[PDB]
């Protein structure tokens, strides 16, 4: 399903979404 | 990018993918 994520919701879905791999958040 | 998109419009888990390392 499509999300709708602001702020930290949106840094939980990536850490949920990488997990181990990691991620980078880059906003502008 | 996302972060805007995702909370200005919606994303997917699968657009966020394209965010992991
Ligand atoms: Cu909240």
């Amino acid at each position: 399903v499509n999300q709708h994520l602001c702020g930290s919701h949106l840094v939980e879905a990536l850490y949920l979404v990488c997990g181990e791999r990691g991620f980078f958040y880059t906003p502008k | 990018g996302i972060v805007e998109q995702c909370c200005a419009s919606v994303c997917s888990l699968y657009q966020l993918e394209n965010y992991c390392n």
